[PDB]
RNA sequence: GCAGAGGCCCCGGGGGCGAAGGCGGCGCGCAGGCCCCGCCGGACCGGCCUCUGGUGCAGAUCUCGGCAGCAGUAGCCGCUACUCCGCGCCCCGGAGGACUGAGGGGGAGACGGGUUCCGCGGCGCCUGCAUCUGGCCGCGGGUGACUCGGGCCUAAGCGGCGG
RNA sequence: GGCGGGCCUGAGGCGGCGGGGGCGACGGGCGGAACUUAAGCAUAUCAGUACGCCCCGGAGGAGAAACCAACCGGGAUUCCCCGCUAGCGGCGAGCGACGCGGGAGGAGCCCGCCCCGAAGGCGCGCUGUGGGGCCGCGAGGGGGCCCGAGGGCCCCGCCCGAGAGGGUGCAAGCCCCGUACGGCGAGUAGCGCUGCUUGAGCGUGCAGCGCGAAGGGAGGCGCGGCCCUUCCAAGGCUAAAUACGCCCCGGGACCGAUAGCGGACCAAGUAGCGCGAGCGAACGGUGAAAAGGACGCCCUGCGGCCGCUCAAAAGACCUGAACCCGGCCGGCCGCCGGCCCGCCGGCCCCGUCUCGAAACACGGACCGAGGAG
RNA sequence: GCACGCCCCGCCGGCGGAUGCCUCGGCCCGGGCGGCGACGAAGAGCGCGGCGGAGCGCGAGACGCGGUGCGGACCCGCCCGCCCCGAGAAGCACCGAUCCUCGAACGCAGCGCGCCCCGGCGCCGCCGCCUCGGCGCCUGCC
């Protein structure tokens, strides 16, 4: 009754997909993601587990543009800036 | 289920899609030994989006 | 190899576009004659070169397109951000040399009262 | 660290090669009774001081001697010392014009430590 | 010693660059010594192994004259025609003993446009060095 | 005794003429232990002096990994049930006998699963017996809307609002 | 009264330009614990810490004295060395600076006020603008024996500005790559009361509210007086030395696959688990070369047997321990002692707390690895 | 009795993965760097290879495209594509483009709906500009 029985009641999905983090961890209900903080303008990030920081954050996707600009900085970027200071 | 949502139905077709055994000339190309997809899910075992 | 680059650099954007339309529609032709051969694999090696043709013409048709837009907004005032300097979004929104080394009028005169001097001491 | 703080100074002596790496300070008495008989460097030599060797503020930063206008002389004594400090310096160092003659430049040799220690 | 700190002495370094060189790095690195008559035609002591030289092994087993019609740049091996491993049935085609190409001396270079080249460079370079600098 | 460091090992320590490791047998030491021989093995390894330590296990309801005796033991006890013959499988076909018994072991939707759907082939896995079976495996397909539902309206509610 | 115009406040739209969000460090600003310690526990301690929030930058913050001192005085700031005690504290447990002195590093300035006014940055502004790294060559070794193969032996050589290192079929300066050598100043200060804070004690820094100056501040025991020494708050700028992850490079008396990161494995924050926040593995090694198994014999077939490749199956893989088990051969058996060896004699199950354990006290099936001053 | 179970005089076979040996990985310690974003970041989702699952890398120009300077024969299976004093494989360094959906995320939602000309359409500042409000301070006229 208290499990085998009420788990047998289980058929609705209390979370969905997070548009910005993919995660099933959106709440249908209140409309907010349990790990992305969407609909929020800033991320959920929380000190306290340095393992949730660290399964997303910079560098963990392709960081394509962050790549790009690093390596020309590295080349022809630093003497555009100088001709443009 | 039936009535499906799109975005829900196309995250779900991926899934299908990627559930594909190693190509039997990728493992002669790559010389992998090792030959299983293990990405691959089973409906029955598997809780996609759980 | 494909359609080489140069060759199709020296063709107007008139020809290009037409060599566009055939080069698109000969992919459609070959994706059509891989899904009708679906037993047989045939390689079609002719499928891999003409897709790249086609970006090989698209390249062309922009870099003509984008040489071209560049030289009206040439010496204008406020051109497209496309054809903006690429420096970074810290560079872009930083003082120029002249700016952060700008002085005020009696600072300015004490340094060139006082210039700098070369000097040995023994 | 040695070697980062040694590369910075090699770095800054080449950049004014005749100039010296230190600037003229000043003969301090130690302050307090336990250390009032030993002298030592202090900030700047004192406007008083720099009107006996009858130079300027601005002229003696120039010729590479620091000037600290907060320092009051206090006894007599100190601007005398510190005045004989100032005149000596005054015939060691050379001042460079015409530009730069390369030669006068290249056999100037660089003064290492603290000047007039 | 090695004075420069720049290069690694790290085994393990040293090891990964060997296992993941660049196929510029892996071709250099597979090269052969040229044989006495080639050294004093083309002035340097060995090139860079192509295919079509013919090469002589001087090492271990399987040693023989013959083209290289294969390079394993992957496994840092070449094919030489002629040395083969033994085949347990007459009626199977050959399989070709990998050779190092340290294990041969290039009797034989291809000598192509490109080769005629990159030997000029190396001996114009060769002998900035030999006017001791 | 262990693991590394600095030296030594009289022509520059011992090694594919066989290192470490493993196994059986000696010998030596009061003992920790050491040494040799044979066999397996297949590339490294020490004695001595000085130095360093994540340095020695039978226990901790010790951690992790294997695995024994119990033991061919306990069990494979719901929903009435199968039989004959035929390529003969619990497959399939025909014929008998049944059962679920129209708040069906019937035919459909909502949700939840997400290809389980269908055809062809297959049994390596799974089908707690078996399989020629299949929801399993491989391959190739499959969901067609002016009229149905979404969309649209508002409900409980929730978001938005100079502030 | 009614309309036009200026000024002053606002409203809509357009254009140019900026802002927003990210990063497990360092940095600034805030809000803010508790476990703990005090052998209890309230003050205290932890700790001006975790964590929450906000905000920059390559550093940041700080910074050119309303400073320190009491001298035969110094002289912005930051950082390092030393004093670790002056003090504080149920004066209990604890806690706690600084000025000297030695260093690294050095660098100074501006505005308001004030004078002139539009000379200006000119649709604004007189409610005051303006002036005072890449690239490149690169040395020198043969013979015999033997090996599956030398990088092994044994004689002889040679190149070292190179005997760092890596690779190559066994231990290679001379086989290859490299290495050494090259080139191109007011709602303020203060005060009264209150809260927080500090080592700061009749008050260290702060803040609320009430009240509020003028020559004012400080001098480490308050108050009132008189000196003295030293400085100028209530506005702003500033390099340097200092800190530090991601990443990149180098090194190591480091670890060696139950170790070292959770993660050495072509696909690790992966597979998998939880409604979710979050949790979270296991898995290295054939050989020199895939040469990955010739052929024949059989089998309904499955599969087996011969052998094949190889140095060797090393056959899905290096070595291959213990536990545990099957064949065959030998015995009938625990330990200790004696002897020809199955008889005689002795022998309770260890570890552990305990006065005392074989205990009907507790932990322990077994074995391997890991495991604690 | 035998078998069993023990022991082991040896000799083999199994099951396990210990022990050695290595090792493109960690872990410390120094340097260097300090380079993101409305010109759309970080992150996420769907795609994209002749044969293509994962990982990487791209983005409808997609397992890439161009330009320059290097390099000089390959291209992990099957292919086909090169091959040659240049004709140009792998590789390498910049630089120029392309760049779907979501995301600070920007017409509005989150996958459905507008308005509007042909440019598009978010918010908040700052500086100008244009339009006009007020029985704020007045003023002039008739």
């Amino acid at each position: 009754s208290k499990g085998t029985a009420s788990f047998g009641k289980r058929h609705t999905r209390i979370h969905g997909s997070c548009r910005r983090c993919g995660k099933h961890s959106f709440h249908l209900q209140k409309h907010e993601c349990a790990s992305c903080g969407y609909p929020s303008a800033k991320m959920r990030r929380y000190n306290w587990s340095y393992k949730s920081l660290r399964r997303r954050t910079q560098g963990t996707g392709s960081m394509s543009h962050m790549r790009k600009v690093y390596r020309a900085y590295n080349s022809g970027t630093l003497k555009a800036n100088a001709r443009k200071y | 289920t039936a009535n499906k949502t799109l975005s829900r139905k196309l995250r779900l077709a991926k899934k299908t899609k990627t559930n594909k055994n190693i190509p039997r000339w990728v493992i002669a190309k790559d010389h992998l030994k090792k030959t299983w997809n293990y990405k691959r899910h089973h409906w029955r075992r598997s809780h996609l989006k759980l | 190899p494909g359609l080489k680059a140069k060759d199709l650099v020296g063709l107007s954007q008139e020809d290009l576009q037409r060599k566009l339309a055939d080069l698109k529609r000969e992919l459609l032709s070959l994706r059509t004659m891989k899904a009708t051969a679906g037993p047989v694999p045939e390689r079609i090696a002719r499928f891999r070169v003409c897709k790249k043709d086609v970006a090989r013409v698209l390249t062309v048709i922009n870099q003509k397109a984008r040489d071209e837009a560049r030289a009206a907004f040439e010496g204008a005032e406020h051109i497209p951000k496309t054809f903006r300097p690429r420096l970074t979004h810290a560079m872009r929104c930083q003082l120029t040399e002249k700016q952060k080394r700008l002085l005020p009028s009696k600072l300015m005169k004490r340094k060139l009262q006082f210039p700098k001097l070369k000097y040995a001491v023994k | 660290r040695k070697i980062r703080r040694r590369q910075t100074r090699l770095q800054k002596a080449k950049a004014i090669f005749p100039c010296p790496l230190q600037k003229l300070r000043p003969s301090v008495t130690r302050c307090s009774q336990k250390f009032n008989l030993t002298q030592r460097i202090g900030r700047g030599f004192t406007l008083r001081e720099l009107q006996g060797v009858g130079l300027s503020a601005g002229k003696a930063r120039q010729i590479g001697i620091a000037v600290d206008p907060r320092r009051k002389n206090k006894s007599e004594e100190s601007v005398a010392r510190n005045v004989a400090r100032l005149k000596e310096y005054l015939s060691k160092v050379t001042i460079f014009s015409k530009q730069a003659k390369p030669e006068e430049i290249q056999q100037a040799i660089q003064h290492q430590g603290v000047v007039m220690p | 010693m090695k004075l420069n700190s720049a290069v690694t002495a790290s085994r393990r370094k040293c090891r990964k660059a060997y296992f993941t060189a660049n196929a510029e790095t892996r071709a250099k690195m597979m090269s052969s010594r040229l044989s006495k008559e080639l050294r004093a035609e083309h002035k340097i002591k060995t090139m860079p192994i192509r295919r079509g030289d013919i090469v002589e092994i001087f090492t271990g087993g399987h040693k023989g004259t013959g083209k290289v019609v294969e390079v394993r740049r992957r496994d840092y091996k070449i094919c030489v025609e002629g040395i083969n491993q033994k085949a347990r049935n007459p009626e199977a085609k050959p399989v070709p003993y990998p050779i190092h190409p340290s294990n041969c001396i290039i009797k034989e270079l291809y000598m192509n446009g490109s080769r005629y080249r990159a030997i000029k460079r190396r001996q114009e370079r060769n002998a900035e060095r030999l006017a001791r600098i």
